[PDB]
RNA sequence: CCUGUCAAACUCCAAACUUACAGACGCCGUUUGACGCGGGGAUUCCGGUGCGCGGGGUA
RNA sequence: AGUGCAAGAGCAAAAGAUAGCUUGACAGUGUUCUUCCCAACGAGGAACGCUGACGCGAAAGCGUGGUCUAGCGAACCAAUU
RNA sequence: UUAGGCGGCCACAGCGGUGGGGUUGCCUCCCGUACCCAUCCCGAACACGGAAGAUAAGCCCACCAGCGUUCCGGGGAGUACUGGAGUGCGCGAGCCUCUGGGAAACCCGGUUCGCCGCCACC
């Protein structure tokens, strides 16, 4: 890459499909998850805050608690265990 | 139930393809194994499609090979009808051959090594650089084609 | 509408019925919502909770079913609104609900208005609802005093269908008196 | 059917597009109510680079205030077909605009469940000329 | 410059003018010849020159082939003959040349070419049953001025 | 309306395929102790070739 | 369109505009990620918390600067609280 | 749901169009400014108070496909492209065969003029 900031090469993954453009529905921004639940991580282009590092888009982690209204999700980056702080708006239950 | 025989060596073959063979219990050239026709196994053989020869053998052929190449999970004990009867849930080889072909049991379940260590093909094979439809020996065979191979390697 | 790339607002947005930005902030409380609404003739209070396939109303009251307890007056005024909130509130307490956040939809936060009267009502019923006293109309107005004095400037009865001539805020009292009473069939 | 279809006057907006005001006083007399300042947008070569600043004034009249104005304002104009909108509005002259519409226009001016007025309920130039002409004056 | 330098499709598509400046002008004079006021449908015969290999044709080559082709159609049918020929391709691919060793080698802009897939029609003519051989001859001359071998395929024409 | 063409820094579409998690089968581990963890010792940080996909360059 | 400035991205009862008010561009201390994919490494950065004190709002709530990704600096020493 | 409120999905729901519906019921338009409140000017809106009138708007109900969208059949197409393999072809750029996957445009015929949840209600 020519540069190395967090949003490097994220044109696609952080752009909205034209029809999904505009403020997102509140339901998924208020969704509650339980410890142990499996959640897919996917940033919502329309939601500015509560995001994780784009590099983690597509991970399916495990909720292990929360910090304020955000959730602490456990994932394994390659072989390294990491904890990700992420709000409901960027999460989806698995299955 | 299809019979798998490795006909192409490990040198230069993709590692994920080599691990697939090993998971299918084959670790040498000319070694044959019997695999149930499930979706899971289907993907596996499809992946090793270019380094093997497979197909469904006839009851008789399976019986010939078992008689001549089947082995105990351990030991050099010869495997014949008496061995089969005194060690398996069948009366003789045929009962085993039938249960295998009908996918009711596996060589392991009956205290037999999952692998049949065949002999080089008498009179050679059709070549390992081309598939069956092109005159080679690789890929899926006719029950008659597979029987020809398995018998020449009895 | 125009083409593949055209962006159509969410249904409740086209219908101009739901302010999604306010809704979100509302839902962040984690508490139930005291949905205060009003029509030209009626007032409706609902205690809504969040659900998998849509909201869930746990309790509610309509100004219409106010008569069911002794109300012969119009149902689109301050006294009506307060009592409706209180009734809805009381029913709320019955269903196990104990706290709420005022959701006034697309109505304006005007001091002393009806949605605020609905709120004062629901609060008196025993419901814990974040509020601010100096934005609520003074007691008398809630009772309906402002209307009596309006009928004072008579010459022609305020109400067509005779409920009375000089109107009665004292009736409001009789009704509230009845509602705060245990007996009452909620 | 006709009672809820027969036109009316929503608003009469008198205004003087000056360009730098002192004229508020006359409007406050010819109409009857307070006028409002008029701000401009975009910079303009004609010594008009100041974005927000007085440049005009207008007065929107409704109900009686509107009619009591037109009674003495309309006679001061020679209305014509062209001088009309595609919506049924007309403005003559100091500008004088008349906004005509059918009964329930509120449906598009209210906050809750507002909605656009169907083309059928939209007033027409012909339907407008009629109503007006049908009250103290002629057309073209 | 030899065409061997640019005839192959061995480089990314380079056509974005918003990121490329100094692009030389095309040498192709016209893309529609003959009587262009008339429709191609008004002719009983339609013959195309088809490329047999995928390649790149520099605008200099298009101009030469188109020229030596139409020029023949003019000499044999007149400056107003009843026919019409079309060069359906345009040179969108910008070409470079590194003209200082291999250091900072990105080349300067030197021309344009049209990418033609094998089997495609480069030229297409429409004529009357009479001048069918005159157009077949114009094409023979044209394919002698472009890299690939070509097929002179006759579309509407059952007058054999 | 018709008719002629395009895009590494275009996209109304859209693969093969790569990839997170889980279950199943396979293989493996519980005297051959896997997975994980702590500690000692390194060597290494001129690479090359084929194939696939490339970017530069006439090559 | 606008949103200070590259580019790509976000935003419409707003993240834009206008008006009014206000100083959260606040103090203390963390979690996590990033910097440095995997995989150890500082300064710097971000998201998300707790505590304290405040602003605005009816209230939910918003405000840990400017919608997001650039605008940055070790030890020793000096000045400062 | 003989007209209501709060929603979930967020065009299969859009755009446009046709027909039907309301005496003390519902929603509205509607009537009206003493109060709470309101317009940098306007009871337009916001807010409050109310029933003389009305179903013309809106809204709800029934429906139409011309545009947009969703899905489906048939054709394009097992084409384009492609993971694995080859002492197959080609001067070469490149192509072919076997194995496993597999489009897009577009045409023709259908589908689509919302679906669903909670509450309230002759
Ligand atoms: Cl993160
Ligand atoms: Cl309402
Ligand atoms: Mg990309
Ligand atoms: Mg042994
Ligand atoms: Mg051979
Ligand atoms: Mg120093
Ligand atoms: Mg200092
Ligand atoms: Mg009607
Ligand atoms: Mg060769
Ligand atoms: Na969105
Ligand atoms: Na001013
Ligand atoms: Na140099
Ligand atoms: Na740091
Ligand atoms: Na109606
Ligand atoms: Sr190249
Ligand atoms: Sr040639
Ligand atoms: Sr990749
Ligand atoms: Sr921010
Ligand atoms: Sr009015
Ligand atoms: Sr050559
Ligand atoms: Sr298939």
């Amino acid at each position: 890459p020519s540069s190395n900031g967090p949003l490097e090469g994220t044109r696609g993954k952080l752009k909205n499909k034209p029809r999904d453009r505009g403020t997102s529905p509140p339901q998924r921004a208020v969704e509650e998850f339980d410890d142990g639940e499996k959640v897919h991580l996917k940033i919502d282009p329309s939601v500015p805050n509560g995001r994780f590092h784009p590099r983690f888009d597509g991970q399916t982690g495990t909720v292990e608690g929360k910090q304020g209204d955000a959730y602490k999700v456990d994932i394994v980056d390659g072989g390294k265990e990491k904890t990700i702080i992420v709000t409901a708006a960027h999460l989806r239950r698995q299955e | 139930m299809h019979a798998l025989v490795q006909l192409r060596g490990e040198v230069n073959m993709h590692t994920d393809i080599q691990d697939t063979l090993e998971m299918l219990n084959i670790h040498h050239v000319n070694h044959c194994t019997l695999v149930p026709e499930t979706d899971a196994y289907r993907g596996m053989v499809a992946k090793v499609n270019d380094f093997v020869a497979f197909g469904e053998p006839s009851q008789e052929t399976l019986e010939t090979v078992l008689a001549t190449r089947a082995e105990p999970l351990e030991g050099d004990a010869d495997v014949d009808d008496e061995w089969v009867a005194e060690h398996t849930d069948y009366d003789d080889i045929s009962g085993l051959a039938f249960a295998l072909l009908s996918e009711e049991t596996t060589l392991r379940e009956q205290g037999l090594s999952p692998t049949l260590r065949l002999h080089p093909p008498r009179g050679g094979h059709d070549g390992v650089k081309h598939p069956v439809k092109e005159g080679g020996q690789l890929g899926k065979h006719d029950t008659e084609g597979i029987d020809d191979l398995l018998e020449a390697m009895r | 509408a125009t083409g593949p790339r055209y962006k159509v607002p969410m249904r409740r947005r086209r219908e101009a019925r739901t302010d999604y930005h306010q809704r979100l902030r509302l839902l962040k409380s984690g508490k139930p919502r005291l949905v205060a609404r009003k029509s030209n003739k009626h007032v409706r209070a609902q205690l809504v909770t969040l659900g998998p396939n849509g909201d869930d109303t746990l309790a509610s009251a309509h100004s219409s079913d106010l008569a069911e307890y002794g109300w012969e007056a119009p149902t689109g005024n301050m006294p009506s609104a307060y009592l409706t909130g209180l009734l809805a509130g009381l029913r709320a307490q019955e269903a196990g609900v104990e706290e709420a956040v005022l959701d006034i939809g697309l109505n304006s936060p005007t001091p002393g208005s009806k949605v605020f009267a609905i709120q004062e009502g629901a609060i008196d019923a025993g419901l814990d609802i974040p509020h601010n006293d100096d934005v609520l109309a003074d007691w008398q107005r809630t009772r309906g005093a402002h209307i009596a004095e309006y009928d004072e400037q008579l010459e022609e009865p305020l109400y067509s269908g005779d409920f009375d001539a000089a109107d009665l805020p004292e009736h409001f009292d009789e009704l509230r008196e009845t509602l705060l009473d245990g007996d009452i069939e909620l | 059917f006709h009672e809820m279809r027969e036109p009316r006057i929503e608003k009469v907006v008198v205004h003087m597009g000056i360009g730098h005001a002192n004229a508020e006083d006359i409007l406050g007399e010819i109409t009857g109510q307070m006028p409002v300042r008029t701000k401009a947008k975009r910079t303009v070569g004609e010594f008009d680079i100041r974005e927000g600043d007085p440049i005009g004034a207008k007065v929107t009249l409704r109900d009686e205030m509107a009619e009591e104005f037109l009674q003495t304002a309309l006679p001061l104009a020679e209305l014509a077909t062209s001088q009309f909108d595609d919506t049924g509005n007309f403005s003559f002259g100091l500008d004088v605009t008349v906004n005509l519409v059918r009964p329930g226009y509120r449906v598009a001016k209210r906050d809750k469940a507002s909605r656009s007025i169907p083309t059928k309920h939209r007033l027409n130039p012909a339907d407008a000329v009629a109503f007006i002409e049908s009250t103290y004056d002629v057309e073209v | 410059k030899p065409a061997s330098m640019y005839r192959d499709i061995d480089k990314p598509a380079y056509t974005r003018r918003e990121y490329i400046t100094g692009i030389p002008g095309s040498k192709i004079a016209q893309h529609k010849m003959g009587r262009k006021q008339k429709d191609a449908d008004d002719y009983p015969v339609q013959i195309s020159l088809i490329v047999e290999e995928t390649v790149q044709l520099r605008h200099g080559s298009l101009e030469a082939s188109r020229l030596s082709a139409n020029r023949h159609l003019i000499k044999e049918l007149g400056e107003e003959g009843d026919y019409k020929m079309t060069l359906r391709k345009f040179p969108h691919q910008v070409l470079r040349e590194n003209k200082d060793g291999m250091r900072a080698a990105f080349g300067k802009i030197v021309g344009t070419a049209a990418r033609v897939q094998a089997g495609e029609q480069l030229f297409t003519a429409y004529c009357n049953v009479e001048d069918a051989e005159h157009v077949k001859e114009a094409f023979r001359r044209a394919y002698n001025k472009i890299t690939p071998s070509c097929r002179i395929d006759s579309s509407p024409a059952g007058n054999a």
